[PDB]
């Protein structure tokens, strides 16, 4: 029942995880790595697709 | 997050503040009331055959950047709509603007006529904003390409920076036709500018296909037409010799076309 | 960790993997095998 | 001296007016009520991800109609009074006399060529700066509705967000090294009992900030203007304080007639076609024919003098008023943090 988003923010106060104020995430939800098949490039699959491991 | 249509807005607003131009905005109800049409590029598909004969890649390196610089069909010269042109009113693009009275009659000489009918000045009196933009993109692109090709082996010290900068400039250039994207979810669509630039890309492609079809010495026949590139099938033409005929044909199309296109 | 040595009744699994050998990418994993396994600890 | 931060993600900040925030017009006596300023969470050289509150930037947009060619240079204030009066009626129309009003800033006029339209004559548009960057799109669509005013105007700058307008102003590119002048810092490195101050500091960066204060009154007072935010050391900047290259040129031959970055110190740095000569597009002959015909229909028919030199010089008796590269540094150096009051 606590707001960790404000403490994760560099700023101290304001007065779904879409966007953290003062911060920015990266991964798959807004940014495909290679292909139009976004679901295909889950991190267990893309382990061998690009890193070959 | 935004993905498209937005980086080109920031770079164009940087350039047009550097040249002291003043950008405009549509509202969304005014976006939907632009008399918005799409003169689509009428590229045509190939016939169903095996095409055992070798094919050539024409490879326009860019339609819309190279023809913005080469033909100056820019945002900053939209004075056209020859169909229903008058002094008081011009419903061109996104809004309804007047024109000064003599400067188009004064500008009788300097018009490059668009295929859809919007009269656009040359760069000789303008040195246009979007032309300066994509001049900068092609200049930075060829600097990056030549420096990448000159450094030698360069085993992942500067080569990574040069190729990711290359892909950054290429990722700008493919979406600079966007923000002339002409959709409902767009800012400054300017739909008839998109009509003009893709229709002159289409007729540039037809100038490519009739330099192809009228060169009987370099005998060929067009098969696969598309926007970014063109494919003819060279009938039985001994592809190690097509290594000569493709480069010589590329020289023959670049000499036909204006200067920036490669 | 008590400083008096007890009888430590346990089983050694220190180094057992393969010097000779790719769907599972074995050689990349086997880079960890060669140097650490060579040490006899 | 030869160093400042790079530029990570940003947001706006709905700050109350403060000293070093520009509260000073459309009406000169009234201050603003809540001045939005830019927070930058920028990356300094060799780490030290800092947060800086950049004051001074206000969301400016233009409107359709024009200042008078000779009247507004002499007297701007009745026109500015009319503009912010009508925008005060638009504040009364907001979704929820009136000194220190919440939403509208100074509405002075700025010239330029309209990018949309290709009119080489400079055309005055009223640069209505605002105070609520969230509502600028909303009140712009209220202008386009024309609920109060009898006609709907053009809103300008493609209604870009306050972030993009701010990064348009100073050539302040994202993740780009810039420079600053002798300048004022907000506060020291706070969270001292936290482990940020012990290890994450590095001595080369105090050798970088060897010039950080002048007299140690440069620190901003915590009781009035507290150090809000968690991070390393903050050096506040005014838009007068930004000693960038500022290479947004005049390019004044955009208004005149032509008839009349990315540099590498890499050692190599390696770097004509026939004209189409009547480039008919197989339908453009009809379009140029009807261009000539409608041109003769839309010509002068009296006083035929079609010279590129002539058409500027009839217009150029219009005087030299605020340019877009003059609008930005205008009206808020204001001898910053002079602090006669305690």
């Amino acid at each position: 029942q606590f707001d960790i988003v404000r403490e994760l923010a560099r700023v101290k106060c304001q007065i779904s995880g879409i966007m953290i104020t003062g911060r920015h995430m990266i991964n798959i939800w807004r940014a495909l790595r290679s292909d139009v098949n976004l679901t295909q490039y889950t991190i267990e699959s893309a382990a061998f697709n690009i890193l070959h491991k | 997050y935004r993905g498209s249509q937005f980086k080109v807005e920031s770079f164009l607003i940087r350039i047009c503040k550097s040249e002291s131009f003043i950008l405009l905005s549509p509202g969304k109800k005014d976006v939907r009331k632009q008399k918005a049409l799409e003169c689509v590029p009428l590229v045509m598909e190939p016939e169903s055959a095996f095409y055992k004969s070798p094919l050539i890649v024409l490879d326009f390196q860019s339609l819309y950047p190279s023809i913005m610089i080469g033909y100056n069909y820019c945002y900053s010269t939209m004075i056209g709509r020859v169909r229903e042109i008058n002094l008081t009113e011009n419903n061109l693009g996104v809004s309804k603007f007047s024109l000064p009275r003599n400067i188009l009659a004064l500008l009788k000489n300097d018009v490059t006529i668009a295929p859809n009918g919007v009269v656009y000045a040359k760069t000789s009196v303008r040195k246009s904003t979007l032309s300066k933009m994509l001049t900068d993109i092609l200049d930075v692109r060829v600097m990056i390409k030549k420096t990448m090709n000159e450094i030698g082996d360069d085993n992942t010290t500067l080569k990574r920076l040069l190729n990711n900068k290359q892909l950054a400039l290429k990722l700008l250039a493919n979406v600079t036709y966007g923000y002339t994207s002409a959709s409902f979810s767009g800012r400054m669509p300017c739909s008839d500018l998109a009509d003009s630039i893709v229709q002159t890309g289409r007729e540039t492609l037809e100038k490519a296909i009739d330099i192809i079809e009228k060169d009987e010495t370099w005998n060929a026949k067009v098969v696969y037409g598309d926007t970014d590139s063109l494919f003819v099938y060279l009938p039985g033409k001994t592809a190690i010799e097509a290594f000569s005929i493709g480069h010589a044909m590329a020289e023959r199309v670049t000499q036909n076309n204006p200067k920036p296109i490669f | 960790q008590g400083n008096q040595p007890c009888w430590c009744v346990g089983s050694i699994y220190c180094e057992m993997k393969y010097k000779p050998n790719t769907y599972g990418a074995p050689d990349l994993t086997k880079s960890y095998t060669d140097k650490e396994g060579g040490s006899d600890e | 001296d030869y160093f400042r931060i790079q530029l990570n993600n940003q947001d706006y900040y709905m700050s109350k007016p403060t000293f070093l925030d520009p509260s000073h017009e459309s009406l000169p006596l009234n201050q603003f009520s809540q001045v939005p300023n830019i927070r930058v969470f920028g990356a300094l050289p060799t780490g030290h991800q800092v947060l800086c509150h950049v004051h001074g930037i206000l969301p400016y947009m233009f409107i359709k109609y024009d200042g008078q060619i000779t009247d507004t240079s002499t007297l701007r204030h009745q026109r500015c009074a009319q503009v912010h009066k009508t925008l005060e009626v638009k504040i009364r129309a907001s979704f929820k006399k009136l000194g220190n009003l919440n939403f509208v800033a100074d509405v002075s006029v700025v010239k330029g060529i309209p990018f949309y339209g290709y009119h080489v004559g400079w055309n005055l548009f009223y640069k209505i700066s605002l105070l609520n960057p969230s509502c600028l799109s909303r009140i712009s669509e209220l202008i386009r509705d024309g609920k109060i005013f009898g006609k709907k105007f053009e809103i300008y700058e493609s209604h870009i967000p306050y972030l993009l307008q701010w990064t348009a102003d100073f050539n302040l590119f994202g993740c780009s090294w810039i420079n600053v002048d002798r300048c004022y810092f907000r506060s020291p490195v706070l969270n001292s009992i936290l482990d940020i101050d012990k290890l994450t500091i590095n001595d080369d960066l105090q050798l970088l900030l060897d010039r950080f204060c002048d007299f140690k009154c440069n620190v901003l007072s915590r009781r009035d203007f507290p150090r809000v935010g968690n991070g390393l050391i903050e050096i506040d900047i005014l838009p007068q304080f930004i000693k960038n290259r500022e290479k947004l040129q005049h390019r004044d031959i955009h208004h005149d007639f032509l008839e009349k970055r990315e540099e590498l110190s890499l050692k190599e740095y390696k770097e004509t076609k026939r004209h189409v000569s009547g480039h008919q597009w197989q339908s453009s002959g009809e379009f140029e024919a009807f261009y000539k015909k409608a041109q003769h229909k839309t010509s002068t028919f009296d006083g035929q003098i079609p010279n590129f030199e002539n058409f500027i010089d009839k217009n150029q008796k219009f005087s030299a008023i605020n340019t877009p590269y003059e609008a930005l540094p205008q009206l808020w150096p204001r001898l910053p943090q002079i602090e006669i009051n305690n």
